[PDB]
């Protein structure tokens, strides 16, 4: 059936700045039936564009939509601050409707290192059996960032996930947060717990570490 | 203004099946589409579903056929989501979208108004309230940044505030993850002077309101 | 397609 991909995935520019985002069908859609929604953090999508050009009322004139077949364009002529969320295309002149992938339009702004934070797991959790190491990196940009966890040098994984917040709405910074765990009987069992982090504003990678039981 | 509020959200066992209802009012409802769409953790919207309420047309997408059914209440005007077979590819919020209206009518059929959303979980779980750990700054000092570790609870959410509310500037309190034993941890942080580490008290305060719990836990260095 | 449908009748209330 009909496949909607949107692009870029993410699409990063600064407030005041003109945004063109684009979404394409795997075939073309009869007669413009494509809608453009905007969606922020914890809120149902909202109508901007619908039949391809035609704007619900009250969204403002700054948002426009085009396209005449396979490839529309909502335009935002002037991004202001709350226009910054994800954006969704989705094809409706077919019996069988579909949404795009989104775009998420973000805010622009200079390289940000992220700042490294490792902590041990508490003797509490510990009495429990238990131990999460916990890898914070604090106030970065881009979102892309890389993290390694090390035990005794040997790499880490399928025994961690990770959570980022969203865009700060203060510094534009993103905050990562990664958990290792471990059963307490392989915890003990070695010295030296590290996470490496790589990132775009860091020259090389860094490393923080801890010894286990100092 | 039209409005939509649906049903609250709802755990599920795996296998089972979930109701889901839309209370219409506002304006019109018998002469124009309603539709489903949900939207998992993380992902995008996915149009389900849709209900014309006049002769009970309905529309399903080819993926939730023998799976989804939609039901509309004129009498109520209610529309109605059901959904069998639970898995945890089900685990979504719902929304329940009508399409909109232009000038003397007219469908626009572009989802205009849109409820609040149901939030569906399917796992199996039992209500059970959070360990809260201490994550303490570090002796090796370098600003330094402590935070809470808030684990092993279900279902979702649980909230977090320091200081009873008074430490607000710097804190960053992460999106929950699902866990291999089905039970969800999340990780609260804050970053404060260094020079007041040893003279301000900070605590974390976690409310976990389906387990009807509470703690709050002072975090100092080790 | 469905999401016509409701037109349809759109065009039908809308008497002669």
């Amino acid at each position: 059936d009909v496949v909607m991909t949107q692009s870029p995935g993410t699409l990063s520019l600064s407030p005041g700045e003109r945004a063109t985002l684009s979404c394409r069908a795997s075939q073309s859609v009869s007669g413009g039936a494509l809608a453009w929604y905007q969606q922020k953090p914890g809120q149902a999508p909202r109508l901007l564009i619908y039949d391809t050009s035609s704007r619900p009322t009250g969204v403002p004139g700054r948002f426009s939509g085009s396209g005449s077949g396979t490839d529309f364009s909502l335009t935002i002529s002037r991004l202001e601050p709350e226009d910054f969320a994800v954006y969704y295309c989705q094809q409706y002149g077919t019996s069988q409707s579909t949404f795009g992938q989104g775009t998420r339009l973000e805010i622009k702004r200079t390289v940000a290192a992220p700042s490294v934070f490792i902590f041990p797991p508490s003797d509490e959790q510990l009495k429990s059996g238990t131990a999460s190491v916990v890898c914070l990196l604090n106030n970065f940009y881009p979102r892309e960032a890389k993290v390694q966890w090390k035990v005794d040098n040997a790499l880490q994984s399928g025994n961690s996930q990770e959570s980022v917040t969203e865009q700060d709405s203060k510094d534009s910074t993103y905050s990562l947060s990664s958990t290792l765990t471990l059963s307490k009987a392989d915890y003990e069992k070695h010295k030296v717990y590290a996470c490496e982090v790589t990132h775009q504003g860091l020259s090389s990678p860094v490393t923080k570490s801890f010894n286990r039981g100092e | 203004e039209v409005q939509l509020v649906q049903s609250g959200g709802e755990v599920k066992r795996p296998g089972s099946s979930v109701t889901v209802s839309c209370k219409a009012t506002g304006g019109t409802f018998s002469t124009l589409a309603f539709n489903w769409v949900r939207q998992a953790p993380g992902q995008g919207p996915e149009w389900m579903g849709g209900i014309v309420p006049l002769f009970s047309i309905v529309n399903y997408g080819q993926k939730f056929q023998g799976r989804l059914t939609i039901r509309a209440d004129k009498s109520t005007t209610t529309v109605f989501l059901d959904l069998s077979g639970l898995t945890s590819a089900d685990t979504a919020t719902y929304y329940c979208a009508r399409e909109g209206e232009g000038w003397f009518g007219k469908p626009l059929r572009a989802f205009e108004f849109w409820g609040q959303g149901t939030v569906i979980t399917v796992s199996s779980a039992s209500t059970k309230g959070p360990s809260v750990f201490p994550l303490a700054p570090s002796s090796k000092s370098t600003t330094a940044a402590l935070g809470c570790l808030v684990k092993d609870y279900f279902p979702e959410p649980v909230t977090v505030s320091w200081n009873s509310g008074a430490l607000t500037s710097g804190v960053h309190t992460f999106p929950a993850v699902l866990q291999s034993s089905g039970l969800y941890s999340l990780s609260s942080v804050v970053t404060v002077p260094s020079s007041s580490l040893g003279t301000q008290t900070y605590i974390c305060n976690v409310n976990h309101k389906p387990s009807n719990t509470k703690v709050d836990k002072k975090v100092e260095p080790k | 397609n469905w999401f016509d449908i409701t037109n349809w009748l759109w065009y039908i209330k809308k008497k002669k």
